[PDB]
């Protein structure tokens, strides 16, 4: 999460006010990573930083589901047994 | 697999060459991918548009590391030859193409048909015991029932040569191929060079116009590249000796005459075609299965039988 | 297979222990790569905002983050991968402690081979059908077995012991995992303060630092105290059923109740043990082979041998 | 099987609830104030979510 | 596999135990080539070039980052010590020979035909029907032949085996190897895993080159290959452990003769006589596995039941 | 495989080494790829282009980082022995030789058709019941089977005792490996005294940096050369074992095997002598097996041709 400070705030907020020269914001690559570091566990949305997670989660419980009475062994022996005199 | 015994010598051993250069190809990837670049340094000294080259203290740029790495991307961009940039992937396109045209034909549907029943019925009569009786000069059912086999699919494939000319085709391929890629890789070799000197015209966004670029992985790339060709010219070698063997003689025209002599059944005719090729290329890989396979396609010792 | 033997908490606990083991790989991943710490000193040296200029160099930042890595943080928040690898390596081995023993395995291999070979036997369901020739000869052979399984694996006492060793096992080490991460689960934070003295090496010997994997690792810990959780629950039932009904004694009397046969004597120990271990997987089994058990049945079936 | 099509069928609403009223928060630029200005010296800051 | 009859439980557990010391030389090798670095600070303040250590301002080395790597490779290469740089290494090529020792008897062609043809007639026994049908104790003409060879093969592989004893020569002497070699892992491991240290102090001289004459480097990865070390020789202790059992049922008793005496009072044919050498030792390898397989390969091993097969095949 | 039976303690030996030596190569090819380097400070103080080398303060050298990453790679390219940064390439081609010259007996198809032809009759030659029958001294299938066995020997024995290609070809590879071996061994222990860590480069590039000598350490330089010292013991052991091959080659004639030993101890006197390359086949397989030949060997005989055919009949 790539952050850059605001240099005019006016109330917690960023203010947004011969050629163009670049703003000097004094801060070390450590203190750019500190800063990145706190905006990404404070203010990012859980959703972002969770969302492959939930996914996979999901997915496991879903296929947990359409597996479970193939490992259930009170319903895995019927069908076991069903597919063997099928077949035969 | 079941198509080894079509497999001679040339066939092998050039595939084992194919697998080969694809692994210099993968490694040539990977070192594409994780570590092609160019340190560029801009040249203070610059004179007619290239660097003049005219205790000790260090020379400032005030350049930033973002400077430099726009130098490095402009400049491997547009002054450092193309062949330097995409040899592996030039490699990897040459062996894909060089596997492709050596396997389809067994990928081929009407060829692979053609083999697989060749080979077969090849295998189950190598598996019959009456051919030592018949080379000496329940089970005489079984000999029967294969005799008509055979018969059946010599009259089936003795028809057209399409296995041949496909082979013929796939050997061309392959060793125009290789004269197209020995004669451009040695003319572009010498472009994989260590230092390079770019010129790219970015002092608007730099401040400077020259700059003396290294590039790490050209030595590398380019033994790399004399390994490649060492590779191909051994297989256009290969690939040279089967077209002189398959214009050595007639392979469309298979004569049983050493074995019809050798053996009591002189009535075994010339075979033609498709079958004379695979038997041509059976002699190839083991004299001993077209021999055991010969008694079979004569008459006589049906006779016997 | 010995997954007929296998009962549904087992197989559960089976893949409770594979995810354990994929949690752990993915926490241990997790530490390998991505795990860092980022350290900034504390007290350094519309309006306008100026940084904080610390005078340090990049390896004196990165001295500070191992620094602080190595003292700062709490131990549990750097080798709880590594525990939970640990744990669900003993969980898996431990899992199948009743199944892997030798005369255990070669009872149980009897059990179910017996048990097949009487649910394929034709006479099972013709002596059902009956009360409620060469089969003939077959069921008397089997019968024998059946007796010679009693002779052989009733009079000891190995399986249900074992066994309850092994609930035992599993509850008590649940119990040390919940009550241990508990206590240090809330170790794991983001926010930690670092005061190694490197003030002679960095000027500053005060820092605030942050793990950047504090929060993934929170949750690692929070999804494996939840899988641990649901295990012991499965530990505790079991512990539950094997004390609360003494699988010392089966009572047949269902079989007496259904099958016209009154004669059947209560199996004891370990044939007791397995055939509710059957009852928890197929109680038909179970009230088929208990015709097969009553001695009286097997006079009836020599009476019939004699006839025919 | 009735059962698992019913846990398969509520789980599915209950992810397309939750995911289509939290995927509009996935957002590029974000803006944090953080409090951090006794060690950095600002206070709001503009990151980018790449 | 099809060898698992010849391999007891103390067998299995060092292949189990090797592996997992396989996964720690893998994961530290990973780490070692990764992320093992040595971040090293100057030493402002050195009195007698050792570091004096004596709102607060940062230290200004005036270093660059160029020098800072270079300063770190130096105080890596030529102070920290070899143990704790090639303890991966060295677990990786312990495990391996640990490995080829356990497997030397797997692939040494001499004693590996010897297993193959050992392993091929206990399972051809095991599934042979006469064998059940003696075990019991009206028969296939051609099953009764085929009994019969395989009488024979006992036979003749009673006397190819027992003229030669390299098979128990060859396990003790792995045996052997591996239990000194695990005496040598364990004194070297416990007088060097100490010095894995984190804070080491270095003293390089490259004054010349950065301007500094002493640095104090911490190692990052020490800790990690501290505990894991120490893991480490745990495992190897329980493979000493269960080599050393092995070393004691080496001489427990002769495993060159493995008598019959249990065998034949609970069986019918009490005749047969002892084996010896590479046929009893393997006997007391299968009886380590399962007793089963050794008493039912004791029905093909005696004359009394040559007689009754030949009469059985009379009447058959 | 198959050819299991084929390959004595030697070739396994060898094949063992090699595939430890291919784990070696991609280790170092890895680790060269990834890790290799080498940090190069300028020399602040020179005498004659060369380093000098005159509470303490940090020299400033005044260099960006791409002027540090620059010498570093024109260090690397030009002052760094050869055989230090190609080390890896050289044990993964030695390997990749050594494994194809060894391989190359499964993969000629003559000798390939050979050795598999020859697997085949002694693999169902130890699974035939008349072998047992014969070694002890018959159903109307199993004659049939023994008679079909019996004439595929004999026409064996005239197939391959014409030319002895199998012999040469083995020949041949072992005198490859063991000049591989020594070519190998020369050249690594001559050029393995030039891994070292700490290198002074002298590569002139003052137009651009601002300094012409530099002193660079080489990261990946001792733990190059115990892979280089690994290399060589490995190259010791299978250049022992391949010499031993030789040896055995040479010593005695193998395409000469008397049969006298097994004729004299068996029933059957009558054992042909085979020669040439059936020779050197039987003695790969003694040198497996001896069971396998003394169980295949009852098939040579005339003497049990005459008991099979008179038990056919009867
Ligand atoms: C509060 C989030 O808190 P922070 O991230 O501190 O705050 C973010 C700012 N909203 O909400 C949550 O806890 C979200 C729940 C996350 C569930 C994700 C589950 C991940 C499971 C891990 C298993 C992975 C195994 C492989
Ligand atoms: C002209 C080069 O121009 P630039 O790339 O601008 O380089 C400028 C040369 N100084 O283009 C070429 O010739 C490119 C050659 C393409 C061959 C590469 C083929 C690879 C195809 C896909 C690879 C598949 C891998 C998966
Ligand atoms: C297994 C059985 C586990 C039982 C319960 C374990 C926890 C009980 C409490 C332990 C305890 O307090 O001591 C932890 C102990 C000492 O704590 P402190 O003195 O506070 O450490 C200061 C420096 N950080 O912590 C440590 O430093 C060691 C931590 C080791 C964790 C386990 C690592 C195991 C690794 C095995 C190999 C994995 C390969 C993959």
């Amino acid at each position: 999460m790539i952050c850059l400070p605001c240099k005019w705030v006016t109330k917690d907020s960023c203010n947004d006010s011969t050629g163009p020269t670049g703003i000097k914001y004094d801060l070390d690559r450590h203190q750019y990573n500190y800063v990145d570091a706190v905006c990404y566990e404070n203010r990012l949305h859980w959703f972002a930083k969770y969302f492959p997670y939930l996914v996979l989660l999901h997915t496991l419980i879903f296929l947990a589901c359409s597996n479970f009475w193939f490992k259930f062994p009170r319903t895995s022996s019927k069908l076991e047994h069903f597919v063997s005199i099928l077949l035969k | 697999p079941a198509y080894r015994i079509l497999k001679p010598w040339w066939d092998v051993f050039t595939d084992y060459i194919s697998i080969v250069m694809l692994m210099i190809a993968v490694f040539g990837g990977t070192l594409q991918v994780d570590q092609d670049k160019m340190i560029c340094l801009p040249c203070k000294w610059v004179t007619k548009d290239s660097c003049n080259d005219s205790g000790p203290t260090g020379i400032k740029y005030d350049l930033d590391r973002h400077q430099y790495n726009y130098v490095d991307a402009v400049c491997y961009e547009n002054r450092l030859h193309w062949f330097a940039k995409y040899f592996p992937y030039l490699v990897l396109l040459h062996t894909l193409i060089f596997l492709a045209c050596s396997n389809f034909w067994f990928k081929f549907p009407r060829t692979s048909s053609k083999l697989e029943h060749f080979v077969s019925i090849l295998l189950k009569c190598f598996d019959s015991p009456w051919t030592t009786r018949a080379l000496s000069e329940k089970e005489g059912e079984q000999a029967k029932a294969l005799f008509e086999k055979v018969k059946k699919f010599r009259t089936h494939v003795e028809e057209g040569d399409i296995v041949y000319r496909l082979y013929m085709r796939q050997t061309i391929i392959k060793v125009i191929k290789f004269a197209l890629i020995i004669c451009y890789t040695v003319y572009y070799v010498h472009n994989i060079k260590f230092d390079v000197d770019c010129t790219v015209d970015i002092e608007s966004l730099t401040g400077y116009r020259t700059y003396r670029c290294a590039h790490p992985l050209a030595t590398l790339f380019k033994i790399l590249a004399s390994f490649y060709i060492s590779l191909v010219i051994f297989y256009g070698l290969i690939c040279m000796y089967t077209l002189w063997w398959m214009l050595r003689r007639s392979l469309k025209k298979y004569s049983f005459e050493s074995i019809r002599e050798e053996s009591s059944y002189s009535d075994i005719p010339d075979v033609k075609n498709d079958f004379a090729f695979m038997l041509h290329l059976i002699d190839q890989y083991d004299p001993l299965y077209s021999k055991r396979f010969a008694v079979f396609l004569s008459e006589v010792s049906e006779n016997k039988l | 297979a010995f997954r007929v033997l296998k009962p549904w908490w087992d197989v559960f606990t089976d893949y409770l222990s594979v995810a354990m083991l994929m949690i752990g790989v993915f926490g241990c991943t997790l530490q390998v790569m991505q795990d860092k710490i980022i350290c900034l000193p504390k007290r350094v040296q519309t309006v306008e905002m100026k940084g904080l200029k610390t005078d340090l160099d990049l390896q004196q930042y990165s001295f500070i983050n191992q620094m602080c890595y190595e003292r700062a943080l709490h131990w549990y928040a750097k080798y709880f991968p590594y525990l939970v690898l640990i744990h669900t390596l003993v969980f898996m081995l431990c899992s199948n402690f009743w199944f892997k023993f030798p005369g255990s395995s070669s009872k149980i291999e009897h059990f179910i081979s017996i048990l097949g070979k009487c649910f394929d036997s034709p006479w099972t369901t013709r002596a059902l059908s009956e009360v409620s020739k060469k089969e003939g000869e077959q069921a008397k052979a089997l019968f024998e077995k059946v007796k010679k399984f009693r002779l052989h694996v009733e009079e000891g006492d190995i399986l249900y012991a074992m066994y309850v060793r092994q609930t035992v096992l599993k509850v008590i080490k649940f119990l040390i995992i919940i009550a241990y991460n508990s206590a240090l689960v809330s170790k794991v934070q983001f926010t930690v303060d670092c005061n190694v003295d490197i003030q002679d090496m960095t000027g500053y010997k005060n820092f605030s630092c942050n793990h950047t994997m504090a929060h993934l690792f929170s949750k690692l810990s929070f999804c494996y105290l939840c899988f641990v959780s649901i295990y012991g629950l499965t530990c505790l039932y079991t512990l539950y059923w094997l004390f609360y009904r003494s699988l010392r004694e089966y009572s047949f009397e269902y079989v007496r109740q259904e099958t016209g046969i009154d004669d059947i004597p209560d199996v004891k120990n370990d044939f007791a043990f397995m055939l509710h271990m059957i009852d928890q997987y197929d109680p038909l089994y179970s009230k088929r082979f208990a015709v097969f058990l009553s001695e009286v049945s097997e006079n009836k079936l020599k009476q019939l041998n004699l006839n025919n």
